[PDB]
């Protein structure tokens, strides 16, 4: 093939500037009760034999 | 009181020792809190009450 300019001169949508993350969840900050005041669907409390 | 934190495996313990003869780490946990089950329906004595 011959070679024309015009033709092989393309213009570029490119975004700008990102910061790509990986693993995510860390960004959580999560504690826990004390085990002794758990709790299922129940509500009453999980583990009540005091 | 409430006190859903003073975990009775304590009471009965030291109700058990007081009348000598029973080896109290020699006795499992459990024959203990079933002896607490049934010292909860007893009254207590008009002066303790009182």
């Amino acid at each position: 093939q011959q070679f024309d300019f015009r033709a092989s001169m393309h213009m570029l949508t490119s975004n700008l500037t990102f910061t790509v993350y990986s693993d995510l969840l860390a960004f959580v900050s999560a504690d826990t009760v004390e085990p002794i005041n758990a709790v299922a669907f129940d509500n009453m409390r999980i583990m009540n034999e005091l | 009181l409430n006190l859903y934190q003073k975990k009775m495996k304590s009471i009965v313990e030291d109700f058990l020792k007081r009348l000598q003869i029973f080896d109290i780490s020699r006795v499992p946990d459990d024959q203990m809190y079933r002896l607490r089950d049934r010292l909860r329906l007893l009254p207590v004595e008009i002066r303790r009450l009182d």
